[PDB]
């Protein structure tokens, strides 16, 4: 019954899912899917742009963590935590853990570790929704999520 | 943990990137 949840869980999960295999899900996106399927556009584009612009630092917290199974999954979850330990919380430090995220399905599905992409991407979800609900709760979730990066186009 | 600040400082900057927007 944990709507928020549930909400979180699908858009992440498909993000990291269609990044790892390079293939789209042609499902709908669950109801209320209006937010969820702006949501995953919306994380497409801007975590396609974060993982292009910040490869560099991608690839080296990769190679330092080095993750090959679903214990270094857990580990970064420890990680990811810190993220908000200084008190703050906005959405570039959600998007960007996201963000990571695919880059590192990605690599999972290269070392014949696609088992650990759902685990991974219920971590993800677990430390944001467990740990940042009221903050999300506060923005309206997914929808301040897709309002906050919405683009103005202002002739 | 050490590499935390990593991630908070880019999140940051997206963050500010797009707060112009």
């Amino acid at each position: 019954s944990d709507e928020l949840y549930r909400q979180s869980l699908e858009i992440i999960s498909r993000y990291l899912r269609e990044q790892a295999t390079g293939a789209k899900d042609t499902k709908p996106m669950g109801r209320s899917g209006a937010t969820s399927r702006k949501a995953l556009e919306t994380l497409r584009r801007v975590g396609d742009g974060v993982q292009r612009n910040h490869e560099t630092a991608f690839q080296g917290m990769l190679r330092k963590l080095d993750i090959k199974n679903e214990d270094d999954v857990k580990s970064l979850s420890r990680v990811m935590i810190h993220v908000f330990s200084d008190g703050v919380t906005n959405w570039g430090r959600i998007v960007t853990l996201i963000s990571f995220g695919a880059f590192v399905a990605k690599h999972l599905k290269t070392i014949n570790q696609e088992s650990c992409i759902e685990p991974l991407a219920e971590s993800i979800t677990d430390v944001l929704v467990r740990t940042k609900r009221d903050w999300l709760v506060k923005q309206r979730g997914w929808d301040g999520f897709v309002e906050f990066f919405h683009v103005e186009d202002l002739e | 943990i050490w590499l935390a600040q990593g991630a908070r400082r880019l999140g940051d900057e997206i963050n500010a990137y797009y707060a112009r927007r």
